[PDB]
RNA sequence: GAUGUUAGGAGGGCAAAUCCGCCGAAUUUAAGCAUAUAAUUAAGCGGAAGAAAAGAAAAUAACUAUGAUUCC
RNA sequence: UAAAGCUAAAUAUAUGUAGGAGACCGAUAGCAAACAAGUACCGUGAGGGAAAGAUGAAAUAGUACUCAGGAAUGAGCAAU
RNA sequence: ACGGACCAAGGAGUCUAGCAAAUGUGCAAGUGUAUAUGAUUCUUUAAACAUUUUACGCAUAAUUAAUG
RNA sequence: UUGUGUUGAAGCGAAAUACGUGAGUUUUCGUGGAACAUCUCCCUAGUGCAGAUCUUGGUGGAAGUAGCAACUAUUCAAAUGAGAACUUUGAAGACUGAAGUGGAGAAGGGUUUCUUGUCAACUGUGAUUGAACAAGAGUUAGCCGCUCCUAAGGGAUAGCU
RNA sequence: AGCACAGUCUUAACGAUGGAUGUCUUGGUUCCUACAGCGAUGAAGGCCGCAGCAAAAUGCGAUACGCAAUGAAAAUUGCAGUGACUGAAUCAUCAGAAUGCUGAAUGUAAACUACACCAAUUCCCUGGGAAUAGUGGUACUCCUACAGAAA
């Protein structure tokens, strides 16, 4: 009559589902079980999957700040030992 | 050429030309010395300082000589103190010479480049 | 089929695209083998590589 | 919502900070801008 | 603007005195610029820099002392100890991978792998 | 066996191209379709290295015999 | 001569990184992305996912001056 | 009867394995040098060169379930 | 193999007492501002378009046409500004008729709030207004709530697969 | 000062929106080679911050578009200001120091910047003098060594 499946239906939209995900980020953590649907914050793996090319890749490492990692790159051709320091003048 | 290590494809290498650090810059800033300081210093080339005379020889300018008064590595440029020209607005300011069209005539010695001079002598 | 040529035998009904692999790399690796191997008799006092049989 | 949480506020801060547009001067040597009516943050 | 050098021999006292007045001399530059003025806020980026060196130098020293007060003792606390990678720590000691019984160090030593050369 | 903010140490997750086990399909072909075929594959789960796994015969031949494993 | 165990080489790499090449593509092509790209944007979500390169030698030659108009802009004998 | 308002660009019998046939070439009862080996080759060279007196494939002889 | 190129090539528009039979080739003029062909023989290919309710991008007629219609209704004088049917002030006539376009609040939105300037685009009409643009400013709790306890319930601990 | 029917179509010349064709390329793709794990010593990723005037991207972590040190070694500049006549302005390398909140996240949960309990904690001086309500620790499993109870 007035609410129908259409607009009616549409202008009822109030309280969403999916949040922060403290983990993610991303705005798919859904409240009323208390699990995200990109890593699954409750969990512990990172839920991942392989038929998903893009939800591998536009993820994968490499694409963040990488502070440890890419600072610990370009120490192996160095080899040096640590706790030494290049010779003064 | 006969190298393998160094890498000889246009692209790979005027990429690195264009980001070059101001450091690298600073060989490349170089120019042709004088025929008179070739054989009094048994160098060829040596690159250019803010206070040099130099001598324009290419170009539009190829008359004049006198003393730089600024590079700038980011435009490749060094600016000569006379050969200046008028804007639109009527603001002078000094035209930019790439320094492959220069030749030093008079070169400031110095600390630094005392022990350049060394390492090419 | 049409008419008279050999019987079709052709065993790549299954996925091969998956695991075709062509060598390229054969006269480089001909060529790393020998400098591995010279270096090894290089390092080792003149002392031949080989063993009897 | 007047009631809002603590990290909701502070990102609703920030989103307003990346509503300020291009400086000038720096122009003398944007495209990715948001509308409040237009588009909606979600978060 | 003073150097690294010349405060590389400072007393500990001395150099935490410098750091705090140099922290509120930042600090009332701080309020300059936050007021209607506009004109001291160049020596705002020379004040944190000088802030930043006397920290280093500061935490060296500390570093350095607190090293030399745990000499040898091989019960170096853990950041105090080595920070190699996870497997390099927990990798097998050259000399435990070289160890080996004396019934193959007497056969080897007996027999050991040797050079010669054909006529 | 219990008990321990006992002393000293380890495991947890990320990353997979090559590799290691389990589980495990169908689309398709057979001009239909059920054995078969796709395939001991795809998906999922779990585990490492710079290579791994395999490896020193309860082997193969049957000959005047060869002689760990891997790969072309 | 089973039912216990160990081991380098010869071998693989559509990952990451670092180098070097080409009878390859040349801006609807080439990776989705030569540029602020897994960005804007869409979907409450699993997820989906673009368009956009070239002034000029030098803008340290980026349109000064006059007139008209509110300004846009226009015209000049003015000007790079 | 169906598609076509208009314009510019892109747009479709290709590649591989195997066989056969036709043609051209070398060699010829032999043929192919495979993996691989050596070399003052080692920008181009990821190619060319080279292969101590049964390695194999294909052919020299066919036929029968088969001892042959 | 052998040439053309700042005395302007590639392309493109118009064309040629131009050649073929024909795909096309070759030329003149204008524009252009940096590369271009080999037909001497050959090797190679993501190679030749009108279409596929082809795809991408752009432009038509249809056409200054349909249309700009609910919520009764506006009129005058002035200020503002160059500009005023739809900004501001006054007069007048009306409406909403306490189940209100009135006050507070919730979920949601997240600076739209206030002030000073503001018209490039928008506010499908005008526009000086604005929920637009620009620059600043603005949310004060022992007592208002959360934080506390417990429900249908969730997650997890011991064991068990 | 005068002359032209209009409209429709066709042809030439001169122009408008559109950006193909032609030419450029800090791009990509393929192939070759070389090396190869990171992490309770707090990982990858995500939030939050960082410039005089500072949005994005790059970089950076309360020392926050960079500190120290080595080499190169005179500019950075949009305005301002900073620099020597070279441990200084700017580059490359980066081992020293630092590396917020999180995140397997690990004292107890999360749409909370929520609440515990044990040590009060740290700095300065070489037994004192200061300061702070601020700092560490407390996950579960397991191995070795220790303790007091059981039968």
């Amino acid at each position: 009559g007035k609410a129908g499946k259409g607009t009616g239906s549409f202008g009822k939209r109030n309280g969403k589902t999916h949040f922060l995900c403290l983990r993610c980020g991303k705005r798919s953590y859904h409240l009323q079980k208390k699990k995200c649907a990109s890593c699954g914050y409750p969990s512990a793996k990172k839920r991942r999957f392989n038929w998903s090319v893009k939800a591998k890749r536009r993820n994968t490492t490499g694409t963040g700040r990488c502070r440890y990692i890419k600072t610990l790159r370009r120490k192996l051709k160095n080899k040096f030992t640590e706790g030494s320091t290049p010779k003064p003048k | 050429k006969f190298n393998k290590q160094k890498s000889s494809s246009r692209r790979k290498m005027r990429k690195a030309h264009f980001t070059a650090p101001a450091g690298l810059r600073r060989k490349i800033m170089s120019s042709k010395l004088s025929k008179e300081l070739r054989l009094k210093y048994k160098t060829r080339s040596l690159p250019v300082r803010k206070d040099d005379e130099v001598l324009i020889c290419r170009g539009h300018n190829h008359g004049r000589e006198g003393k730089v008064v600024k590079i700038n590595r980011k435009r490749y440029k060094i600016y000569v103190e006379r050969v200046t020209r008028e804007k639109v607005n009527g603001e002078s300011t000094f035209i930019g010479i790439h320094p492959s069209n220069v030749v030093l005539t008079k070169l400031k010695v110095d600390k630094n480049r005392k022990k350049i001079l060394d390492r090419k002598a | 089929v049409a008419h008279n040529n050999v019987l079709p035998n052709v065993h790549l009904h299954k996925w091969w695209q998956r695991h075709v692999r062509v060598n390229f790399s054969k006269n480089i690796k001909k060529k790393k083998r020998r400098l591995l191997r010279e270096k090894r008799r290089k390092a080792n006092g003149g002392t031949p590589i080989e063993k009897l049989h | 919502g007047s009631i809002k949480r603590f990290r909701l506020k502070q990102r609703l801060g920030k989103c307003r900070r990346q509503n300020r547009p291009v400086p000038h001067w720096y122009r003398l040597k944007n495209t990715k801008r948001r509308h409040w009516r237009r588009t909606k943050l979600g978060l | 603007n003073v150097k690294a050098y010349e405060l590389r021999t400072l007393k500990k006292k001395e150099l935490l005195d410098k750091l705090d007045e140099l922290k509120k001399e930042l600090s009332g530059l701080r309020i300059s610029k936050a007021l209607g003025n506009s004109a001291k806020n160049s020596k705002i980026h020379g004040v944190r820099k000088n802030v930043a060196r006397v920290l280093t130098v500061y935490n060296q020293k500390r570093k350095m002392e607190l090293r030399q007060l745990y000499k040898n003792k091989k019960f170096k606390p853990y950041n105090l100890r080595k920070k190699l990678t996870k497997n390099k720590r927990l990798q097998l000691s050259p000399k435990q991978k070289a160890a080996m019984t004396l019934r193959q160090k007497k056969k080897v030593q007996n027999f050991p792998q040797r050079k010669y050369l054909v006529v």
